[PDB]
């Protein structure tokens, strides 16, 4: 007997954070990793979402098989979990970033890691940008905008400051830290995902830069 | 250090030295900037806020990208952003070049990593590339409102001295983007200033945008107010 | 079958037998709590670990009786003797 | 055996400025001659003083005795430095109550855990004082000596030395202003694997004392002897039946009842460590192993993880922690 | 058999002593521990604390969850023991020491201890300080005294003689004492229970800046 | 039952086994009181 809804709180924040939807930044311990998936497998409705992370425990190089339906079955499973999109690149990242929990041992300290071995070639930069550029001059433009329009700024101080006001309590400082890791963590699951170099030293170049500027 | 100051009347030899400590001093001038930093960028914040809805906008900015079909307004709302910056980095000219074409991509073998957005011109106006789909899946993201972030000596001291509906979290979401465009549009400086081809530098390697804008930006950024680094690299480089 | 349970016992013996004694895995942890959850007679050890997460809590006054089936239930896992010390 | 620059170089007698005692033996040390037991001719029936002779070599360059430096709140009543030419002499001033009495470490033998956890506890901090980039050489044995009553733990002197390292990211210059411009304090480069060679040395020299501690028999371990390797020392013993890996401590005459397979360390960690240690020899010449015990590839590393895990049982075995490491 | 009333009151001087509110100090010994133990098996009304005592030879890091019928008896029992005030956090300053006292080993020399284990997060007093005046900013006041409002000095001399000759057979010395200590043991138990660390250095240092002058 | 008189006497029995042959807490002892008045 276990407080079902305490193991519900500890699955739901480890997702959250190994999913890297969000930029809240919380330590997870192996109680954390037990209580969580005690809470998968308790919940029948994620029994699917349980077996996922059993295979995960051999060496998770492998696209499990799954029928499209499977597919409707597991990600109403996480959209209920996780109420929130989310799709299945997401799912690839829940496998990579707990299975690389698994097959680390016990040791005295938390692993700080990068997401990779996602989505099959080693992929590079380069030739990234000229097939990209390529597809999308084969593609058509969907909007045209014409005329030097106006930037609209609104010369009314009353709302501005009645905006303004609406954002003063807000701590920027937590909006900093919020924005600068969704930056990152997005910009290191698109390299991942494509395989291409995330390059952590061009990140920190654009800091270094926003520093000297 | 210190600084000695002396009190004294000339008709004897009374005087009253009264040492002042500069560390008083320079807090009170930090806090007052770091104050007046503050007020700078929310207003500018505001000020976005109130031409974004003097769009009129009837979605919030995450159901606005959600939509997959309307590029008009999608396509305004980038021609917003990039004329904002445009317009306070440059005020002088507060309007973008007259002609613009859109196109809204919609997949990842189209969204190219670390700069989803992108400008290329077809040899006779540039245009923008949006990557609608990484760029919401990035807003639809949760965002640490409820837990601080941060010399511990100076904010404990600096601390003892101390309708229209928006959420920390969408102002969390439009620094994010505002951000995200900011560095779009030095990228696009980088085009338009140097060429084609210095613009793939700078987007392959930004250490070039120090050199480029030691022209341009010192005589500015939202992003340079906080220090940024990311975690660990003594046990992650290692 | 779910999950073959003697994958299960086998970590789960090895661990303790270990750390009777004083190379695993995280995953072998999880493979020994879910041997304990899934094993009746084991289920009193499993209340045990499980309390034993937040704090350390604390181990409810044991009577005479659920002891011996405890130390009982250990043996059957190992045979030497055992006694609390090697349980604490 | 004195000479000089001057042409003739003519031969110094070295006088020694004091007279050192002439019953040079210690009842609580009877093998060790510099150990010269002196009850103080006065709780005060038990009260204490005992002068230990060294070499000046172990004296800093402010004129200091090395092994003093990590000595803070020293429930020691008087403890002090003298110099007779190059012996030297500490003489230390104790008075436990009538109750108490303090005994050497050597073949303790000691069954009482607690008293043995009050001795770690004052060697851990003691070894704690240490700075981490500066590393630590022992000249005598494989341990530190030390007299204890249950009631407190007392160090004695010791064949310390303190090396100074540098960790290329505090500056190695320390003598004054105009002095540092002449010469500055000799730094070694300064090394994660070298500090961590330095950590598992204070390790095991914890490790060995604990072994005086509940032996009653003289502690081979501790031994330095360049005709006594420990490969061979080893190879007499063997592994540890209980575990391979570790060595046949479990079945040595413990005073107490045997931990058995507990106190049997790691074969090639305390091999690699003794061959480390027996840098004392040559301080001078770091690189040779300042760190040889964190050196290397993959078997060293994973050996290494395995000591930790002996030395964090070990710690666990009276609940302690590897945060001295 | 038990004498019941030497149990009952090397029990009662015990629980005076472990909470704090007997700013007397007095040898303890083992046999005093076993007096006091043994009268909590003896007490059916105590039997309950006796229980809670067996709990402190557990572990003592949990924090005992009792229902609110039981806490609330388990106050009346602590009341009817100590006779004095007696409440939650001494109820678990009582756990908090006696589980300290059973874990130390038998020992023929006194020791001393300084409280904690009561009350999750360990509070920086920085930031604890912060959020306390940010209440009270808020906390608009109740009371006012206007003007230098003139001190009601008894001019009665006759008075204050005979209060001072009432005064004078104190020990000036042991009120110095008594005081001092209550000081400090509230400061202490303050910082734990607030879980707040306790700086027992700048404690000193008041002493300290005391004594300069 | 009130108590796991088996840890008790276990307790009660190596306390008193040591002071007769010659590591423990008061615990111990007060756990070894506690068996013996059970006993």
């Amino acid at each position: 007997l276990i407080n079902m809804r305490r193991y519900r709180n500890a699955a739901r924040k480890l997702i959250h954070h190994y999913s890297l939807n969000s930029t809240s930044s919380t330590e997870y311990k192996i109680s954390d990793v037990v209580m969580t998936m005690i809470f998968l497998l308790r919940s029948e409705k994620y029994h699917s979402l349980f077996k996922l992370l059993e295979t995960t425990f051999d060496d998770y190089t492998c696209r499990p098989q799954m029928t499209q339906v499977q597919t409707d079955t597991l990600l109403d499973a996480v959209r209920s979990l996780l109420e929130m999109t989310i799709d299945l690149t997401t799912v690839d990242i829940m496998r990579s970033s707990f299975a690389r929990c698994f097959n680390s041992p016990i040791m005295r300290y938390a692993k700080i890691v990068l997401l990779q071995n996602v989505a099959d070639k080693r992929t590079t930069l380069e030739e990234l940008l000229i097939e990209r550029g390529e597809k999308i001059q084969m593609l058509q433009p969907q909007q045209y905008i014409n005329s030097g329009t106006e930037i609209p700024f609104c010369d009314d101080a009353e709302f501005l400051n009645r905006l303004l006001k609406h954002i003063d309590p807000y701590p920027l400082s937590r909006m900093y830290y919020n924005a600068a890791n969704t930056m990152f963590y997005t910009t290191m699951e698109n390299y991942a995902v494509s395989n291409c170099k995330f390059n952590i030293e061009d990140y920190n170049n654009i800091f270094k830069v926003m520093e000297n500027i | 250090n210190k600084v000695r100051t002396v009190t004294e009347i000339v008709n004897s030899d009374e005087k009253i030295q009264k040492t002042y400590e500069l560390a008083e001093f320079d807090l009170k001038n930090l806090s007052s900037l770091e104050s007046y930093e503050t007020l700078k960028i929310k207003l500018a914040l505001s000020k976005y806020m109130a031409m974004l809805s003097t769009l009129e906008m009837t979605q919030p900015l995450l159901e606005i990208f959600r939509n997959k079909a309307d590029t008009r307004q999608i396509a305004a709302v980038v021609f917003s952003t990039l004329a904002f910056i445009h317009n306070r980095f440059h005020p002088l000219v507060t309007n973008f070049t007259n002609k613009m074409e859109f196109v809204v991509t919609e997949t990842n073998d189209t969204s190219i990593p670390g700069e989803p957005i992108l400008f290329t011109e077809n040899e006779g106006v540039l245009l923008c590339s949006v990557d609608r789909p990484s760029i919401v899946k990035m807003l639809s993201r949760e965002f640490d409102t409820e837990a601080l972030v941060n010399n511990c000596n100076v904010r404990i001291a600096k601390t003892f001295g101390a309708d229209f509906s928006i959420t920390e979290v969408e102002a969390t979401q439009y620094l994010t983007l505002l951000l995200t465009v900011e560095h779009a549009y030095l990228h696009y400086y980088i085009f338009k200033n140097y060429g084609v081809f210095e613009y793939c530098k700078s987007l392959t390697d930004h250490s070039l945008f120090t050199n480029k804008l030691r022209s341009t930006m010192s005589t500015n950024l939202l992003l340079s107010k906080f220090k940024f680094t990311i975690e660990d690299f003594d046990k992650i480089n290692s | 079958e779910l999950i073959n349970m003697r994958r299960y016992r086998n970590a789960a013996r090895k661990l303790i037998h270990h750390y009777s004694l004083n190379e695993y895995k995280i995953s072998d942890v999880v493979m020994t709590m879910i041997f304990l959850l899934r094993s009746e007679k084991y289920h009193s050890l499993f209340k045990l670990l499980e309390t034993t997460f937040d704090d350390y809590t604390c181990r409810p006054q044991m009577t005479q009786v659920q002891t011996d089936t405890l130390l009982d239930a250990v043996r059957s896992l190992l045979s030497t003797t055992i006694d609390l010390t090697t349980v604490d | 055996p004195i000479k000089l620059d001057l042409c003739a170089s003519v031969k110094l007698t070295p006088f020694k400025p004091m007279r050192p005692p002439k019953p040079m033996q210690c009842w609580i040390h009877p093998r060790r001659a510099n150990c010269k037991v002196t009850r103080p001719r006065n709780d005060n029936e038990n009260d204490m003083l005992h002068m230990t002779v060294l070499n000046s070599v172990f004296l800093n360059e402010h004129a200091k005795l090395y092994y003093r430096h990590l000595l803070r709140n020293d429930q020691a009543e008087a403890r002090k430095t003298i110099l007779n030419a190059d012996s030297v002499y500490e003489c230390m001033l104790i008075r436990p109550i009538r109750t108490e009495h303090f005994r050497s470490v050597d073949e303790a033998g000691e069954h009482n855990m607690s008293v043995l956890k009050i001795i770690i506890d004052a060697v851990i901090k003691y070894i704690g004082k240490l700075a981490d980039d500066e590393y630590i050489l022992i000249a005598d044995r494989m341990y530190v000596d030390l007299i204890y009553s249950e009631f407190r733990a007392i160090i004695l002197p010791q064949s310390a030395y303190i090396i100074k390292g540098d960790y290329a990211e505090d500056v190695c210059n320390e003598l004054e202003y105009p002095w540092k411009l002449i010469t500055a304090n000799n730094c070694i480069v300064s090394t994660d694997e070298s500090r961590q060679s330095q950590y598992i040395y204070r390790t095991f020299l914890l490790y060995n004392t604990v072994l005086t501690a509940i032996l009653k028999q003289n502690n081979p371990f501790d031994v330095i002897a360049e005709n006594t390797s420990i490969s061979i020392i080893v190879r007499n013993l063997g592994s540890c039946p209980n575990n391979k890996d570790r060595v046949k401590c479990c079945d040595l005459n413990y005073g107490g009842v045997p931990p058995g397979h507990v106190m049997c360390p790691p074969r090639e960690i305390t091999k690699k460590f003794f061959h480390y240690a027996k840098w004392v020899r040559n301080p001078n010449k770091y690189k040779r192993y300042s760190e040889l015990i964190a050196r290397q590839r993959d078997v060293s590393q994973l050996h290494l993880l395995d000591w930790e895990n002996f030395m964090g049982e070990f710690s666990s075995y009276f609940g302690l922690h590897a945060h001295n490491v």
